[PDB]
């Protein structure tokens, strides 16, 4: 999320999933943010056609917050996700 | 290039004798004086108020700073100051007879008056005194100009060729004896440089030397006897000068260090330029030479002829005089015979934009694109005619007229034009991006690839099935924006497939979508302004939303705030994406 370097996309879209079932248990540790993750999962979901997926954490998405130079970005992700099949 | 005659001012107007004009800066307005001996102010009507009797014309001009309106006699030391707006006359004695010119500063309430015998004094109207200068010239003055800016210097030349510097105090440090006397010199100042740094050059005839005023290094410049003397010398753009030559032949002087490199140089005229003006808030060059009229402008790869050619009919007389208003677009020409004629140099207030780049009018044939980034311009679109109207998007720029609109590919620096397309109703409203393009028409867009390729897509019509007349359209990248009084509704480019439509129960007049198509404040029937988020399709009114004001402007810089104006003033909104309240949309108000 904040660095520009390699990565996996499979092994990440499984990650970000793992999170998202396992942030919601209890509370949350301190320096881990539910805004990185949801776009991480949207992002990579996006990027791996998992549309339906993508969507779902989409609308998860809007009610969270973002930085200050990632909601526009952010909305025009979700505007363009809202095609393709479901 | 558009000839059309309006009207024809005969000698019977001013009679057989030299023009004297005088353009106000600001108000459309001129001041006319000839053989007649009577003032004639000119309004937009163009009837005849009244006329005020004053003979002997020597000059006009008026003062943008206060207004004021000044006349001289030649024949009397008295000055009479009449004002038209209180009615009132007064009189002030300069003590100076056989008067020449008069000036007024357009920067500092300072004036000078002067006389034939070449003194300048300083007048200090608070307390009355005023300091002789004399035995500075023994001949009579030639012309005399002010420096608009802060550096407070008086320049006046005349027959006798001296270079005089003086101190606060007027005392005289030195003169330096001139081999001949000099022709003409012009200043000009650096309006982006804080501090306003300039340089002189004075022309010897048949040398030019440079001398550097701080830095005191003196350098000796050579060039080829065959060039000729210069004819005129005027300023030109970014410090560079201009100068005519005897054999007509026009050259681009460029400074590589401390050398001069002649690039290219290219005979256009044969004859000696009889005028030349430059114009400092258009940029524009133009020279008159017998019945040729040819047109300067400086460019990365050089000066090529145009290939028209027009004669004007010698009936008018030959000019003398030529002066070219600030703004552009008003031309006046005063020949010695008394005719007068009056050319219209239209420039199009069509203008659009796109990000940081807007696109306005620089000439006829030429729309400029201006960075608000760098507040420069970067690049130019060449245009076939004069287009009714302009709309901008990624790297694509349409100009049409009625129902026809012509393509250019502009990038960032070249123009590339790529087709002209009618259409079977008039374009009352157009948007392009880089590839499609939404033209308004039969009450709807039509939306289709510019592109003329052999396997294109089928344009597409919105809105579909009928729902009401649309009212404001908007077309980004990816998404086609279409408003009606009922619905809102954006649409994927990759697809055309509906999105988001959001549906505002109190109507909708006018639409102002944000350049990324995710947010509308669009205004009701109810004289509201709804803030509408696209995304998660929330109707939200702007507090202290004044319904006088209509127009809305998204700001390019921040996607955050949009500007709501009307014909005089304005109002900045602020749009919270999220608070305690939710998202907000709150004008700034005050302390």
């Amino acid at each position: 999320t904040t660095q520009p370097l390699p990565y996996n996309e499979l092994s990440l879209f499984r990650t970000a999933k793992y999170l998202f079932g396992m942030c919601a248990e209890s509370a949350i540790p301190i320096n881990v943010g539910k805004g990185a993750i949801l776009y991480t999962l949207s992002r990579i979901a996006n990027r791996l056609e998992m549309v339906r997926t993508a969507r779902a954490v989409f609308e998860k998405l809007q009610g969270v917050i973002l930085p200050v130079s990632m909601m526009e970005q952010v909305d025009i992700e979700t505007l363009l996700v809202r095609s393709k099949p479901v | 290039m558009v000839l059309t005659q309006q009207f024809v001012i005969s000698n019977a107007d001013l009679g057989r004798g030299h023009v004297v004009e005088a353009l106000h800066p600001s108000s459309p307005l001129i001041a006319l004086a000839g053989s007649k001996g009577r003032v004639l102010i000119l309004n937009k009507t163009g009837k005849v108020e009244h006329q005020l009797p004053m003979q002997n014309v020597v000059a006009m001009e008026w003062e943008c700073s206060t207004d004021t309106l000044a006349i001289i006699t030649s024949s009397s030391s008295d000055v009479h100051l009449y004002t038209h707006r209180t009615r009132q006359t007064d009189t002030i004695d300069t003590k100076l007879k056989d008067l020449c010119f008069v000036c007024w500063s357009q920067s500092q309430p300072l004036f000078a008056i002067g006389s034939k015998s070449g003194q300048f004094v300083l007048y200090n109207r608070r307390t009355l005194r005023l300091v002789p200068v004399a035995d500075t010239h023994k001949q009579r003055l030639i012309s005399g100009m002010w420096v608009p800016a802060q550096d407070s210097r008086l320049l006046i030349i005349s027959e006798d060729p001296s270079l005089s510097i003086s101190d606060a105090e007027g005392k005289v440090l030195t003169t330096i004896p001139l081999p001949s006397v000099p022709k003409s010199v012009c200043v000009s100042g650096m309006a982006n440089s804080p501090k306003s740094s300039s340089f002189a050059a004075v022309n010897l005839d048949n040398t030019l030397l440079i001398v550097d005023l701080r830095s005191y290094a003196t350098a000796a410049g050579q060039f080829n006897s065959a060039l000729g003397q210069i004819t005129c010398l005027t300023a030109g753009i970014n410090g560079e000068f201009l100068a005519g030559f005897a054999s007509g032949t026009v050259a681009l002087l460029d400074l590589a260090g401390s050398e001069v490199r002649l690039r290219g140089s290219l005979r256009l005229l044969k004859n000696a330029v009889e005028m030349v003006n430059f114009g400092e808030g258009s940029g524009v060059v133009a020279a008159v030479a017998d019945n040729r009229v040819g047109l300067l402008r400086i460019t990365e790869d050089g000066i090529a002829p145009t290939g028209d050619e027009a004669s004007l009919e010698s009936e008018r007389g030959v000019p003398d005089l030529l002066a070219w208003s600030r703004d552009g677009q008003q031309l006046f020409v005063g020949t010695n015979q008394g005719n007068v004629t009056v050319f219209t140099l239209k420039v199009l207030n069509v203008s659009a934009s796109y990000g940081t780049l807007v696109f306005s009018f620089t000439s006829n044939r030429t729309i400029g694109v201006k960075n608000l980034q760098d507040n420069r311009v970067v690049c130019t679109v060449p245009v076939n005619s004069d287009p009714a109207f302009i709309s901008a998007g990624m790297a694509m720029l349409a100009a049409g007229v009625n129902n026809q609109v012509s393509y250019y590919e502009y990038f960032i620096a070249h123009s590339v034009f790529l087709r002209t397309v009618e259409y079977p109703s008039p374009v009352t409203d157009l948007k392009v991006n880089s590839n499609l393009a939404a033209v308004v028409y039969d009450g709807r867009v039509q939306l289709s690839p510019i592109r003329d390729t052999p396997e294109a897509a089928a344009p597409v019509y919105f809105p579909e099935s009928g729902d009401t007349r649309l009212v404001s359209i908007a077309l980004s990248e990816v998404f086609f924006l279409y408003a009606t009084t009922s619905r809102v509704s954006v649409y994927a480019l990759h697809n055309l497939q509906q999105v988001a439509t959001f549906t505002c129960n109190t109507g909708l007049k006018r639409a102002f979508a944000n350049p990324a198509c995710t947010r509308v404040a669009y205004v009701d029937d109810s004289s509201e302004l709804f803030n509408v988020n696209l995304v998660t399709e929330v109707a939200n009114k702007a507090e202290g939303y004044d319904p006088d004001q209509k127009m809305v402007l998204w700001d390019q810089a921040e996607a955050t705030v949009f500007i709501t104006y009307d014909s005089e003033k304005c109002a900045t909104f602020v749009n919270t994406p999220h608070s305690r309240h939710g998202a907000t949309c709150e004008s700034v108000l005050v302390k």
